[PDB]
């Protein structure tokens, strides 16, 4: 693989660039939070007498 | 929408860029990809003519057929310049010499595909009955695009290439090894 | 069902064009087999990804035919060429041929996915429509490459007629002979022409730039819609 790309620097660049703009695009859509969901879910039953 | 709209330019811009990048890797060149990308207009013009002349509209069906038309004319252009480029590189053949030997070797396979596909979509363009609205829309775009792209590309591609080869090289244009 | 039918007609129409050029039953049969193999496989891929058979996937199939048949034509034709440019036997000719284009076919599928994938990414309701085409067409291209690397070469090496160095059926008696004779001369006419366009060139960028402004001109004029209204054989009347 290394020898392949040593003679094909442009092809090496293409992979790196495609990867980069895929990440740029990802950054626009990705949600933002402090944490992901970490609390366990709860269900509550409420009744009145 | 609303919710917002018009995402077309962004996604086709990036589409355009990725295509150029893939072509750069394919040819190990930053400039040669243009001798392929330049053919995009050649199929679009025909798709636009047929649609307009037929009272059709720019819709989903028109968009997808066009991509298909662009795809194929891209594919034809890529194989042409791939043949020209190799002859020069592998063999010694000089610019013109190879551009002409390539385009000549490429003419037949190109015509086989174009006419097979143009004839293929004829049923759609001719469609009447259930869903003929969609069928007509798909067929006439592709038929128009394929025709112009086919006739225009076989002449414009060899051009694109030599103009691009000359504008971005060093030596040279003479036979060699 | 109407789209399935044009799908079948398109395959028949393809077979007839193949025959016009290949002028032989078994050769025309090669690209004619590749098509239904790839298409049917595509249905399998759609199922594996939870897609359904719908107007959009069906039209993706139809458009795929152009891409599919082209992969096959490129493979078979190149062998037919090789064989007439060397007189290599069929089995040997495809081996040489495949080694020559095999890398391009794969490369091209990748550049192509770049033109179809992006629309899998439209947002909202819209997005689900375009996505049906993306996956159908991209999948088909993938399978098409596989088939071009597996079946087509095998089929070429066993079903293709040996061609003698220099033979172009130019000396066949009948329509083909006349067609074969017509195509060669026309080819030279083609090469000649191109030969002259290259001696000039500046005049053709002008032309290109005309075509491009023409293109842009027509584009901004062409109204835009989404999906057409279909006559679905029914309607309603509201009374208030
Ligand atoms: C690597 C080469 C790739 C080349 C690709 C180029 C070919 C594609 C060109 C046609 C694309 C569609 O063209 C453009 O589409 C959008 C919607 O998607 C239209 O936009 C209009 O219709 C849609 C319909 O719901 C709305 O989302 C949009 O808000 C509205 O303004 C534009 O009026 C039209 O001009
Ligand atoms: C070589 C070209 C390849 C492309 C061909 C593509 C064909 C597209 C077909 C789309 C519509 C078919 O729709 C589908 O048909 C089959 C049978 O015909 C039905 O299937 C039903 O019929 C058959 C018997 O007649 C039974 O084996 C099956 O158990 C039953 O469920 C499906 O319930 C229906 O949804
Ligand atoms: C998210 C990751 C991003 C990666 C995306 C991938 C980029 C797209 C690849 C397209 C290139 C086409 O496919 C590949 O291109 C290279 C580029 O010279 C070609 O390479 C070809 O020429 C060289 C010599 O110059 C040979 O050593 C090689 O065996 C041959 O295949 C091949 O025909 C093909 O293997
Ligand atoms: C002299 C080396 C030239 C290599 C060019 C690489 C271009 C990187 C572009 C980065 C785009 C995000
Ligand atoms: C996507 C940006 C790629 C730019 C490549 C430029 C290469 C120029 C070297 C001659
Ligand atoms: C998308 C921009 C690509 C720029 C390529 C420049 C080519 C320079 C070659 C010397």
């Amino acid at each position: 693989m290394p020898n392949f790309f040593i003679d094909r620097p442009i092809f090496a660049w293409v992979i790196a660039i495609i990867i980069m703009l895929a990440g740029g695009l990802a950054i626009l859509k990705l949600p933002v939070a402090q944490y992901p969901t970490i609390a366990p879910p709860a269900v509550t039953i409420s009744a009145s007498y | 929408e609303r919710l917002s709209g018009n995402q077309a330019p962004s996604l086709y811009a990036i589409s355009l860029i990725v295509v150029f990048l893939c072509l750069a890797a394919l040819y190990e060149s930053w400039s040669i990809p243009f001798s392929v990308m330049l053919v995009v207009p050649l199929g679009v013009i025909g798709a636009l003519l047929a649609a307009t002349f037929r009272g059709l509209t720019n819709d989903v069906y028109f968009q997808v057929g066009l991509l298909t038309t662009i795809g194929l004319s891209a594919k034809n252009a890529i194989l042409i310049v791939e043949f020209a480029k190799d002859l020069m590189d592998k063999e010694g053949k000089g610019l013109i010499e190879a551009t002409l030997d390539a385009v000549r070797m490429r003419l037949r396979p190109i015509l086989m595909t174009s006419l097979a596909f143009i004839l293929g979509v004829m049923p759609l363009v001719i469609s009447t009955g259930a869903g003929s609205g969609a069928q007509n829309a798909v067929g006439t775009g592709v038929m128009g695009g394929m025709v112009t792209a086919t006739v225009l590309a076989i002449f414009f591609v060899p051009v694109f290439f030599v103009v691009v080869r000359r504008r971005f090289s060093r030596k040279n244009e003479d036979i060699e090894h | 069902h109407e789209v399935v039918k044009t799908l079948v007609e398109a395959i028949i129409l393809v077979f007839l064009v193949m025959y016009l050029f290949l002028q032989n039953f078994r050769a025309t049969l090669i690209p004619t087999i590749a098509v239904p193999v790839v298409l049917l496989g595509t249905f399998a891929v759609l199922a594996a990804f939870g897609f359904s058979i719908n107007t959009l996937t069906m039209f993706g199939m139809v458009l795929a035919i152009g891409l599919l048949v082209d992969d096959a034509i490129v493979v078979v034709e190149n062998v037919e060429r090789v064989m007439a440019e060397e007189g290599l036997p069929p089995k040997e000719a495809t081996r040489k041929s495949m080694g020559q284009i095999q890398g391009a076919l794969v490369g091209i599928a990748m550049v192509l996915s770049a033109v179809f994938v992006p629309m899998a990414f439209f947002g909202g309701s819209t997005g689900a429509i375009y996505r049906q085409f993306s996956i159908t067409i991209v999948s088909a291209m993938a399978l098409s490459v596989l088939v071009a690397l597996i079946l087509t070469p095998a089929l070429c090496a066993t079903m293709l007629k040996p061609i003698a160095k220099g033979d172009h059926g130019e000396g066949k008696k009948g329509f083909f002979g006349w067609f074969n004779r017509m195509f060669e001369k026309s080819t030279h006419h083609y090469t000649d022409s191109v030969g002259g366009i290259l001696r000039s060139t500046g005049r053709y960028l002008v032309l290109y730039l005309i075509i491009v402004v023409g293109m842009a001109y027509l584009f901004v004029r062409l109204p835009s819609s989404f999906l057409p209204d279909e006559d679905q054989g029914v309607f309603m009347t509201m009374v208030q």
